[PDB]
RNA sequence: GCGAAGGCCGGGGGCUAGAAGGCGAUCAGACACCACCGUAUUCCCGGCCGUAAACGGUGCCGCCCCGCGGCCGGCGCGCGCGUCCCGCCGGCCGCCCAGGGAAACCGGGAGGCUCCGGGCUCUGGGGGGAGUAUGGCCGCAAGGCUGAAACUUGAAGGCAUU
């Protein structure tokens, strides 16, 4: 399921991208 | 393997219908004369007439055996039954419906 | 729910035509149907009309001769200048010279053309062509 | 109102029909037995038979009226209503394309129709449209009338029904006409129609 | 090789029963020889139109197999107007057929007039709708000093069918041509079963004067 | 004749309709024309162009179809003309398929 | 009434007047192939012998396909007078 | 599109039902899709069933006949060939093939 | 306010199945499918979440709507009379004539609509970028809801035919 597994990537991301957002908070 | 093709059952089909008088049920021999008749047909080649004949033979044991190319030696019999009307007619000679229309059959 | 009654006749009237059926029978009698109905009648679009009265909205059976094409209604009812009578009917009804385009105006419930004499104009009720 | 006809009629079994009843056909069926056979009408089967008789009258080359059944059991009466009339006839199979297709070796261009079974000679009545040939159908009392002009409600099933039914419509055709005078009996006898 | 009736009413139009194409077209006659078309317009035949040759392929085993698909639109200024498409190996068999056909659907026009009345039906006799396809005309009737202000191709079908002046409103894929000059025809081919109020008085129906009934 | 024809710029179509035309004429039983190479393009094109029913196989077409190849030499270069020609009223021999029936008595 | 659209000097223009479908008062058009013409002879009081004058309808393809003109003919034909009107 | 108009289950006014499984695949199939057969067959073989019978003391003893009722997933039957492949006019018709044994 | 599942947070309980995790074959690799074992979970109770190919991929109320069949409930008519026959009303369905559509197909509508207007809400406007960035709110989290632009590109898509 790429549609899936490409919204998996996304969420990945955003948690990773959040976290390091808030290291530098 | 040996299926007669259209080419051999056509032309055979329509010897037996022209001359049915003519053909012999179980003589392949004698319909071989007639098929190579000049008159008959012109069939060019021993082949194609070999097997013409030997189609008429199967065919001719078949019309003979029954009405299986129409038979005009048969039709006279089917014209018959066709001006044919019994003289005593079956019928000739749902209880209330003719009441309903008004004129009541088989009255009471 | 129910709300425009002229929409529902119209259909029912143009649906019975086209299968041809002779009779047709509208549920709610009103006084705008009744009247667009005597304009049919005037233009001889519908054959015959009887009300049937069951003490409550009232029924209507139109006879149809078979001579209508369509009819319609406009909703809103919009308000037409007596100058704007002219772009409706190009919009609105098979050309200059033929079919019927209907207004409420305060004379009464009349004709494209008739009100076009008077100069007048109204609100669209509907169209009969 | 032939007092004679109704009772031959009655043995012939044109009063029944099958258990289904379309809407177009409801008027002419009387009622039902309690079985669920239907009786259509007698005398509406007489008012359908001098109808289409009149129709069958107007057409002054009698071969324009071409007759078409593939039903067997119908097969003789077809021919024999074409023989003591002087119909077309189309027996058995339709050969499709014969109304519309000029180089078929049956091409025809009749003015008229007579389908033996609106579901058995379902070909027939579509092409009828292709060309303009109104046409007139013997039928059930389960029969969709679409591409049918006029159509005669008898058991359209049985032999004894359906040979009878050309019979009375041959004989009703003729004494319009001159041949049997309208008084006197047909020579031909209804009999000779049904096939066995 | 000459003529040799293959139709009824072929038989029946050399013997001279029917005169003109109209009457075939009241008793609403199947049409299916060109020869009738052509023999009621004789004297320098009638224009017809190469429109949209066109090159479809089939694919087979070894490939796609092309074939020319041409329409032409056959018609002459006095309200007759035919549409027909043929398909064929070679643009030149495949341009005589499409003619061929255009011919045999020779259709009737109403034509008519707009407000104004003097004599020469100009326009459409009323807004006419065809649909072909995905794509819908619109034929409104006109004043006389405006022209046929149309597509290129509908424009001319509505000049071979002698309606001087007319108002168009094509929507849809109107680029495929093909489906677009239909429904100009389409809206032309139904404009007398459309009942105007002038036709309101019964009359007639006496099978006499029938092209159906004619037996030579 | 085609070969003269072609060289003389007469259309590829109607030219082979010409010589189909002849044999029609002629009533023989079917003539087809394979002109074949550089026909209006860089590459090579086959356009055959033929009329009526041609046998293609078996003895029979030895002693009952004419065959004859020409090379036309166009400016674009060599082009391949071709003409078969079947009939079955040749001389005295009868094609060997067909039985030939006509008659009651 | 003159049937037919008229210029303004007169002269009634429509070459082609299509046919109205009895039934439902719908002209027939020119390719409506599956519109039809019926007509039943009259029949005299000697006999029902045929005196030669016939009426005759023009039906449309359309109330054929639905199946209508099996009852709608013996309507038209009940009030001419041909059918037993019953 | 809509290979088939009733989408493959025999689901009308239902929203959700029940749930069951594929007797070999053990798949999760929703009731209405599943294939549904129903099975009477004798419990001995019909080869050896006469000469057991023969065989049991037991008089007048009927052979007893196992009663069960096997469910597949679609993917499990095409594979078993408990239903096959039509054509889209042969897909309209539903009534069994050959003519529950 | 309600909302499958999975998830969560406090309490239980704990067979089975079983994400993780471990093993055993396979394969070039297999760490995946198939076997074996097995935690969270599944089950309950109080909260949270707020999503599904949540679909019938079809908003809701209103009218007209062509016949033919089945099924469920209520009622009525008639007769041998039976859970019969025929309707009516509300559903659940199949097949379709018209009509419609680009078709597949809808046809109790996706009809009555280029001859376009019953009422009322929601959403869409070539393909990516991107459901991303950022801002707001909501959540214990997981995340939900809202939501770009710069820029790139001449195609993306539907349904049918071979």
């Amino acid at each position: 399921m790429r549609a899936k597994w490409a919204k998996k990537r996304m969420r990945k991301l955003k948690r990773k991208r959040r976290h390091m957002k808030a290291r530098s908070k | 393997g040996k299926v007669r093709t259209k080419t051999i059952k056509r032309a055979a089909r329509k010897i037996v219908e022209n001359n049915y008088e003519s053909l012999k049920p179980k003589d392949f021999q004698n319909n071989k004369a007639i098929c190579s008749k000049r008159n008959v047909a012109i069939i060019p080649s021993k082949r194609l007439r070999n097997k013409v004949a030997g189609y008429v033979t199967t065919l001719m044991n078949r019309v003979v055996k029954g009405p299986v190319i129409s038979l005009r030696l048969q039709e006279e019999e089917r014209e018959r039954r066709d001006n044919y009307a019994p003289k005593k007619s079956e019928f000739d000679v749902t209880q209330q419906m003719i009441d309903s229309i008004g004129f009541k059959c088989m009255s009471t | 729910v129910r709300i425009n009654v002229l929409r529902d006749a119209l259909k029912s009237i143009c649906n019975a035509q086209r299968i041809g059926k002779k009779q047709v029978i509208v549920r709610p009698s009103s006084k705008v149907i009744i009247e667009f109905l005597q304009l049919m009648q005037k233009n001889g679009y519908i054959s015959d009309f009887a009300v049937v009265d069951n003490h409550r909205s009232n029924r209507i059976v139109v006879n149809l001769i078979g001579r209508l094409n369509k009819a319609g209604v406009i909703s809103p009812r919009f308000d037409i200048p007596a100058n704007d009578i002219e772009k409706w009917v190009v919009n609105l009804l098979p050309s200059r010279l033929f079919g019927h385009i209907i207004l409420t105006t305060s004379q009464g419930i009349m004709d494209h053309i008739e009100a076009q004499h008077r100069q007048i104009g109204g609100k669209v009720i509907g169209y009969f062509y | 109102l032939k007092e004679a006809d109704v009772k031959k009629m009655l043995v012939a079994t044109t009063h029944l029909g099958v258990r289904n009843i379309d809407r177009r056909m409801q008027f002419y069926i009387f009622d039902r037995q309690k079985d669920g056979t239907f009786v259509f009408n007698l005398q509406k089967v007489w008012a359908k038979i001098v109808f289409a008789a009149r129709i069958l009258v107007t057409i002054d080359d009698p071969a324009e009226i071409a007759v078409v059944a593939n039903r067997p059991d119908a097969q003789r009466a077809i021919l024999k209503f074409c023989k003591y009339t002087h119909a077309t006839a189309f027996p058995g199979r339709f050969i499709p394309g014969n109304f519309t297709n000029r180089m078929n070796p049956n091409y025809c261009e009749p003015r008229l129709l007579l389908v033996n079974d609106p579901v058995v000679d379902r070909q027939a009545i579509l092409e009828a449209s292709y060309v303009n040939i109104p046409t007139i159908s013997l039928c059930n009392s389960d029969a969709n009338l679409k591409f049918i002009d006029v159509a005669i409600p008898c058991n359209n099933k049985t032999p004894m029904s359906i040979g009878l039914i050309y019979w009375l419509l041959a004989r009703e055709v003729l004494r319009l006409k001159g041949s049997i005078s309208r008084t006197e009996e047909w020579d031909v006898k209804p009999d000779l129609f049904v096939a066995l | 090789e000459e003529w040799h009736p293959s139709t009824k009413l072929g038989r029946l139009v050399k013997a001279g029963k029917i005169e003109s194409l109209y009457d075939i077209f009241k008793y609403s006659l199947p049409i299916k020889e060109t020869e009738i078309i052509d023999y009621f317009f004789p004297k320098s035949e009638l224009a017809e139109e190469v429109c949209n040759i066109m090159s479809v392929q089939k694919q087979t085993t070894a490939g796609q197999r092309t074939r020319f698909r041409a329409h032409v639109i056959v018609g002459n200024r006095d309200g007759f107007i035919g549409y027909g498409a043929g398909v064929s190996k070679e643009v030149a068999n495949a341009i005589k057929k499409a003619a061929k056909n255009a011919r045999l659907n020779i259709v009737p026009v109403r034509r008519g007039f707009w407000g104004g009345k003097l004599g020469d039906p100009h326009t459409v006799s009323s807004k006419l709708s065809g649909k072909c396809g995905s794509v819908r005309v619109r034929l409104i009737p006109a004043p006389r000093g405006a022209g046929i202000v149309a597509s290129p191709t509908v424009a001319k079908v509505l000049e071979f069918a002698g309606v001087s002046d007319v108002f168009t409103r094509q929507s849809g894929h109107s680029r495929t041509l093909m489906n677009s000059v239909g429904a100009v025809y389409n809206a032309l081919k139904s404009s007398y079963s459309i009942l105007t109020p002038d036709l309101w008085k019964k009359e007639q129906l006496d099978h006499v004067q029938d092209i159906r009934t004619m037996s030579l | 004749n085609l070969r003269a024809k072609l060289e003389e710029a007469m259309p590829i179509r109607r030219a082979a309709y010409s010589i189909i035309r002849t044999a029609m004429r002629a009533g023989a039983a079917g003539c087809e024309v394979i002109v074949a190479g550089k026909l209006r393009a860089q590459r090579a094109r086959a356009n055959k162009f033929k009329e009526g029913c041609l046998i293609s196989t078996g003895h029979p077409k030895r002693i009952f179809l004419a065959e004859a190849t020409r090379h036309i030499k166009m400016r674009q270069g060599v082009i391949g003309v071709k003409v078969r020609i079947y009939n079955p009223n040749i001389r005295g021999a009868v094609m060997p398929d067909k039985i030939e029936i006509g008659a009651f008595s | 009434d003159d049937i037919g659209m008229k210029n303004s000097s007169g002269v009634v223009v429509d070459a082609y007047i299509p046919r109205k479908c009895s039934a439902t008062n719908r002209l027939i058009g020119p390719k409506d192939h599956a519109a039809v013409q019926l007509s039943v002879a009259r029949v005299n009081d000697k006999g029902k012998m045929i005196e030669n004058n016939y009426v005759t309808f023009a039906f449309c393809g359309a109330i054929r396909s639905r199946g209508g003109v099996d009852s709608a003919f013996m309507l038209l034909a009940q009030e001419h007078g041909l059918m037993e009107r019953l | 599109p809509v290979k088939r108009r009733n989408n493959g289950r025999s689901k009308y006014n239902c929203g959700h039902t029940n749930i069951v499984r594929c007797q070999n695949c053990h798949r999760c199939v929703p009731k209405d899709k599943v294939i549904k057969r129903f099975t009477i067959r004798n419990i001995v073989d019909n080869t050896i069933a006469d000469d057991v019978l023969n065989a049991c003391v037991i008089q007048g003893f009927a052979i007893p006949k196992l009663y069960n009722k096997v469910q597949y997933c679609v993917s499990c039957s095409i594979h078993n060939h408990i239903v096959r492949v039509r054509s889209r006019e042969d897909r309209k018709i539903r009534t069994p093939p050959k003519r529950n044994s």
